[PDB]
């Protein structure tokens, strides 16, 4: 606890500074409403221009912010808690008052000193009392009690105080200037990819979102539904059939899912063989071998032209069936991404699904500097500070260890400027000059406020969800536990990962039970349902461990309340 | 929206406003929904009912006289009382209460969708536009019979004793087949045995009985088209409850013509049967993928957002679905799986 | 449709009709063209102005009493057996007459959608019309209301915008109730507009709003944003409080309807009048004039706008030999724009 930084801390908590003053007639009824009540020769401290005399008159006519003269001298408060402080101590307010909010259905002590201990630094047990009219001991009952709900605690000659007092002053120890809580960074990172902007719009949108979110591998079902729709804020799937079309993104797939849902990832056609992963290598056969001296040969060929003389039959069915799993491979893309919207609609003359103009996609580069100096700017690019985790989930061969050498020419010759950013993670944390400015918004003020709950829903292996890559996981259950996987919902308030919805309505999470807050993430998901971007509306079937409907837990009894508040029903999930 | 084929609810309030058409609701559901029926502004004290006889108390007493001397008042300005608490939130009841009885109508058509969402300065939209009494509808004489007449035969391509029976005319068939040989013998209709059953006296305008001429089964073998048609089963569209009873086959339990109960019907068979959603069906007769058409005409729906369900359909009239599969009752979950996951 | 990204009508009538909006139109222009104040119902009495004066011949007499002591009617209902034979062409023209001076309103904006559609049931007449609420008489909380509207319709209120303003008393009474509010802390009471060079009182808040958009003290490159208006929206600071450059010393371009300034990074560039056929560039600056081409085409390609085909400047209008510079870069802007030359000279 430096003594300079708990000066400073205590005083911007106050309203002391010059800057961040109250300017205005309702700015001084602020100050009545987050802080205490209090002397108007205290509130000329606060306020600029000094001819209080006539504001806190205007405040008295317009019957607002009323006087009392209790503890001694006489000093204002505000009307709200002219009720609070009417029960707690003094003459009650004068009947002159509307006295709609005046009314309290509980304890005035347990509040009136709570927001007193808030907003200042540390305090003594002494000064209290006078400035409340108290006694002395009376006074210590209250800090006692204070403690044990989690609000009181020690700080050496205010729980949530000593945060931020620990937080500057250790940042203040080194000379740097204090992060950012990962909370925050929960906050930054989807509107660094464009979640929810309205900047982004038309197919010159999409060319962006692309160019940032390139060679990450996504599955196809998401894609289109979840995850473009949601930046490029009106998207209908010709906008990118129509780029896939012309020379402008290789529509690439790796990976592999039993369904069909292929993990497709995207590249723009100047840098294809830089971000360009190799292949797989699996096994050639006659029909594989055939296709790839054909398809490769050239530059491009239609579905029937790759096979000779037997055009269908049941050699169709299983060509069909060996092109299109030698895609799956990274060996050959498609000309547009008409074939895979078909794959995914399923079994349900000409066929689908080999619709359009087949190719072989170009050799990527040997791995060398030029890839990996591609590599790291691309992730500086799409992360907004890489940390030693997201690299981890990223992937790139030879691990952080390899990117920390080369990282470390940019940050030398001057590209980037490594730090401390976020709160609690690695020592790295390179970041590039132009995003830390931005990253030092989100940078949740001193004083308490009330929380602006404002959800957003991703898909949990969406690049945004910060959660798996950057973050860890909350460890709330260790039996049952979630993961990046396809088809998964996480759905986050202010970075608290107040939810996780698996696989439709299967699974439900209540990692941060809140109340009031679980409504935000409810309404979110409601709304992504009733727009159609989610496939398919929620069932709901367990939730924690599957709940049953007798014998409700304590921890769960929000969590059905709050999807109540929703359109979801108490019709019996999963009848059948 | 299944006639028109281009729907945007702002068509209606359009139509409305403009004193086109009147709202002029009648009946009750319960909770909401109630019953519309529509009008048109010419002849609105023709096509129109009497009345309710609602209890009448003070605070319904104390609206029909403001709205009763003059046109259409705001929920604001109804009465003196204010909105404001308790006396003006029970006001609003009392108000739905005198609309679904048929006294006072809103010309905006916002409201009756406020009720249909749900239960959940003036934010309320379920009393917003401006409500006005309703006129007095022309007592039964010469002219609303002949009207009446004229109506019911260009609603109904023929005009039988059962049709009739559904619309629930005073007086019966007795009394309006009198005006109806009073027409056939002026003119302007001709009597004839046009469908094989329902009787010999059914009325048709000679227009009418030209295109009827048509779609008679032709005297040969052939495939069958096996075209589907989706309708609700209060619909006047329905014929199957209104001039041709309910089938014969499967009727220990009444499919009965009630609201939310959808009527797929390939191209003259009765097939399917819902009710109070996509919960219980009702298989009357079976054939070879003539439920596929059907089945295709319920997914279609529920893909164009036009029924609200995703069909679960998880009750046949028997009950029989997971335990003691009927061999009858596996074609429909077949070729219903075929098209929709039912779940 | 220009600080509403998307807007179908549709959407606007779904107010009228709702109760929370009043059209109740206030000033007549030519035939089919009119000044519409959309005013809010909570506060209806307040921001409304008294009735205008009429003839008050008998028929208009007809349409009040029957409007006065009730909510509202159809077209029909106003009087008793009148058809729109011979009766209904005057009882219009006699309603049309009686609501431009603002005593009736309609239940919706579908009729002036018509009336302005020009001659070509009948849709000129046919929601609601109501009789109108009359206008809160003038108090002191008129004037506080006022003044606090027009301190949260414009930026930083000014001598000037109180003059284009329509205002009883002038700005020297607002000046007297602002001072109040100064007194009592609501409002800045700050130099905040160099140029005005009066007493403009703005907000806290607004100022800290305003202070950005300061142009930066280092050299850089124009932003060249292109912003078209019509030229008598209340964001059209011209006219009100910064007035017009003084060119063309006898021709002058005013606040006229129908007129479209074209302001590009807020200096403005041109002026359209009438519709087409007259454009005022002042002072203009290459490659600026390609952005306020840009503006007007994006803008008629949407169709906001009725096409502009006939083009005119101050004297040089078409194809004069005698062609000037000035004239000259309009000319290099509007082609390079696409915008279509020599059609015809004329048009019927």
């Amino acid at each position: 606890l430096d003594p300079a930084v708990v000066a400073s801390t205590s005083a911007q908590l106050q309203h002391l500074t010059p800057e961040r003053a109250a300017r205005d007639a309702e700015g001084v009824a602020d100050l009545l409403r987050l802080l205490g009540p209090l002397t108007e020769a205290d509130i000329a401290q606060r306020c600029t221009a000094d001819n209080i005399g006539a504001w806190l008159d205007g405040l008295h006519a317009a019957k607002r912010a009323l006087p009392v003269t209790y503890a001694g001298q006489t000093w204002w408060a505000a009307v709200e808690d002219i009720g609070l402080l009417r029960d707690g101590i003094g003459v009650p307010v004068p009947v002159g008052v509307p006295a709609a909010f005046t009314e309290s259905a509980s304890d005035p002590l347990g509040d009136l000193i709570g927001r007193y201990a808030r907003t200042r630094g540390p305090f003594t047990t002494e000064q209290t009392a006078a400035r409340f009219g108290l006694g002395v001991r009376v006074a210590s009952d209250v800090l006692s009690r204070m403690a044990v709900d989690g609000r009181l605690i020690r700080g050496e000659f205010d729980a949530q105080v000593l945060k931020i007092l620990r937080r500057r002053s250790l940042a203040a120890l080194r000379a740097q200037v204090e992060p950012v809580s990962t909370d925050a960074y929960a906050r930054f990172l989807p509107s660094w990819q464009h979640v929810g902007s309205t900047n982004t719009t038309g197919v010159d949108g999409l060319a962006t979102v692309i160019e940032q979110l390139a060679g990450v591998p996504i599955p196809a079902s998401a894609v289109e539904s979840l995850v473009f729709p949601q930046r490029v804020r009106d998207y209908q799937p010709a906008m990118l059939d129509e780029l896939l079309a012309s020379g402008e993104v290789m529509w690439s797939g790796a990976g592999q899912i039993g369904n069909g849902d292929g993990w497709v990832a995207f590249h723009l056609a100047d840098t294809a063989p830089l971000t360009l992963t190799h292949g797989a290598e699996i096994e050639f056969t006659d029909t594989h071998r055939v296709i790839l001296e054909t398809l490769g040969h050239g530059g491009a060929y239609f579905f029937r032209q790759l096979t000779d003389g037997t055009v269908e039959g049941t050699a169709g069915q299983e060509l069909k069936q060996a092109l299109w799993e030698l895609i799956w491979a990274g060996w050959v893309t498609g000309d547009t991404f008409a074939p895979v919207r078909a794959v995914l609609s399923g079994p349900r003359g000409t066929d689908p699904t080999v619709s359009g103009r087949w190719s072989a996609l170009p050799a990527a580069e040997p791995d060398s500097t030029v890839r990996a100096h591609f590599q790291a700017e691309l992730l500086l690019g799409r992360h907004g500070v890489l940390t030693k985790g997201a690299v981890g989930a990223e992937g790139v061969p030879g691990g952080f260890a390899t990117l920390y050498k080369v990282l470390s020419a940019f940050e030398d010759a001057g590209r980037c400027q490594r730090g401390y950013f976020v709160e609690s993670l690695g020592g790295a944390q390179f970041a590039v000059a132009s995003t830390v400015d931005r990253l030092r918004s989100y940078l949740d003020n001193v004083d308490p406020e009330r929380p602006e709950y404002h959800a957003v829903v991703l898909a949990a292996t969406d690049p945004a969800n910060p959660y798996g890559a950057a973050l860890g996981w909350p460890t709330d259950s260790e039996a049952h536990r979630p993961g990046r996987k396809a088809g998964a919902l996480v759905a986050l308030v202010d970075g608290r990962l107040v939810w996780f919805l698996e696989r439709g309505g299967r699974s439900l999470l209540s990692f941060g039970a809140d109340a009031d807050a679980q409504r935000a993430a409810a309404g979110a998901l409601t709304d992504l349902v009733s727009a159609g971007r989610i496939p398919s509306l929620l069932v709901e079937r367990i939730n924690g461990v599957a709940v049953l409907d007798p014998d409700v837990d304590a921890e769960r009894a929000v969590v059905q309340d709050a999807l109540l508040g929703a359109g979801l029903s108490r019709t019996p999930r999963g009848l059948r | 929206p299944q006639r028109v084929r281009d729907y945007q609810p702002a068509m209606l309030d359009e139509l409305l406003a403009s004193g086109e058409v009147m709202w002029s609701g009648a009946g009750q559901i319960g909770n909401g929904d109630g019953w519309v029926a529509f009008h048109l502004a010419d002849t609105a004290p023709l096509t129109l009912t009497h009345g309710a006889e609602i209890e009448f108390t003070d605070t319904h007493r104390v609206i029909l006289e403001t709205l009763g001397h003059g046109g259409a008042y705001f929920f604001r300005q109804l009465t003196d009382g204010t909105v404001e608490g308790t006396a003006g939130q029970e006001l609003k009841q009392a108000l739905w209460e005198l609309i679904w009885a048929g006294w006072v109508t809103g010309d905006t058509f916002a409201p009756v969708r406020a009720v249909l969402s749900g239960p959940r300065r003036g934010t309320d939209p379920t009393v917003s536009g401006r409500w006005s009494a309703l006129p007095a509808a022309e007592p039964d004489s010469t002219v609303r019979a002949h009207f009446q007449a004229e109506l019911l035969l260009g609603r109904h391509g023929v005009l039988t004793k059962g049709a009739v029976g559904a619309e629930g005319v005073p007086g019966g068939f007795a009394t309006l087949y009198k005006v109806l040989s009073a027409f056939e013998d002026a003119g302007r209709c001709q009597r004839g045995y046009f469908v094989e059953s329902l009787g010999g006296a059914q009325f048709a305008v000679a227009s009418t009985v030209d295109r009827l001429r048509s779609y008679l089964d032709n005297v040969d073998p052939e495939r069958p088209e096996y075209h589907a048609v989706v309708l609700a089963a209060t619909d006047p569209a329905n014929p199957y409850g209104a001039a041709l009873g309910w089938p014969t086959d499967s009727e220990a339990h009444r499919p009965g013509r009630k609201a939310g109960a959808l009527v797929a019907l390939v191209d003259g068979r009765l097939v399917w049967f819902l009710e109070r959603g996509g919960r219980s069906l009702l298989s009357f007769g079976a054939d070879a993928d003539a439920q596929r058409a059907a089945a295709g005409a319920l997914t279609d729906l529920v893909s164009a957002g036009r029924i609200p369900s995703l069909l679960v359909e998880r009750i046949n009239g028997v009950a029989v679905l997971d335990p003691d599969v009927d061999a009858e009752r596996a074609v429909v979950q077949d070729a219903l799986l075929g098209a929709g996951l039912s779940r | 449709p220009q600080r509403v990204r998307d807007y179908q009508p549709a959407m606007l009538d779904e107010l009228l009709a709702s109760g929370e909006v009043m059209w109740s139109g206030a000033g007549q222009i030519g035939n089919g063209d009119g000044w519409v104040a959309f005013h809010l119902a909570d506060t209806a009495p307040l921001t409304l102005t008294h009735g205008a004066e009429i003839e008050f011949t008998d028929t208009h007499r007809v349409i009040l009493e029957t409007l006065g002591h009730g909510g509202a009617y159809f077209f029909r209902q106003l009087t008793d057996g009148t058809v729109e034979g011979t009766a209904g062409q005057e009882l219009k023209q006699a309603l049309w007459e009686l609501i431009w001076a603002g005593w009736v309103t309609g239940d919706t904006f579908a009729p002036v959608r018509a009336v302005l559609s020009g001659p070509r049931t009948d849709p000129t007449v046919s929601g609601r019309w109501s009789a109108l609420p009359a206008a809160e008489p003038d108090s002191t909380v008129r004037a506080h209301f006022q003044a606090e509207l027009l301190l949260g319709r414009h930026g930083v209120l000014t001598k000037g915008a109180v003059g284009a303003e329509g205002v009883p008393g002038g700005f020297a009474t607002l000046y007297k109730v602002l001072s109040a509010f100064e007194d009592a802390g609501r409002c800045q009471r700050g130099y905040f507009v160099e140029s005005l060079g009066g007493a403009q009182f703005a907000v806290a808040s607004t100022v800290d709003r305003l202070r950005s958009y300061l142009d930066n003290v280092d050299p850089e490159r124009p932003e060249y944003h292109a912003v078209v208006l019509a030229a008598t929206d209340p964001a059209n600071p011209y006219g009100a409080a910064l007035g017009w450059p003084t060119d063309s010393e006898a021709h002058r371009p005013g606040r006229k309807a129908g007129a479209l300034v074209a302001l590009v990074d807020g200096r403005l560039v041109w002026f359209l009048e009438r519709g087409g056929r007259s454009l005022l560039s002042f002072g203009a600056d290459a490659d600026a004039q390609r952005a306020a081409a840009g503006a007007l085409t994006d803008l008629v390609s949407a169709g906001r706008i009725p096409s502009l085909l006939v083009e005119r400047i101050n004297g040089v209008a078409v194809l004069d030999p005698d062609v000037d510079a000035e004239r000259a870069v309009v000319q290099d802007a509007l082609l390079g724009a696409g915008l279509s030359r020599t059609p015809r000279g004329l048009r019927l």
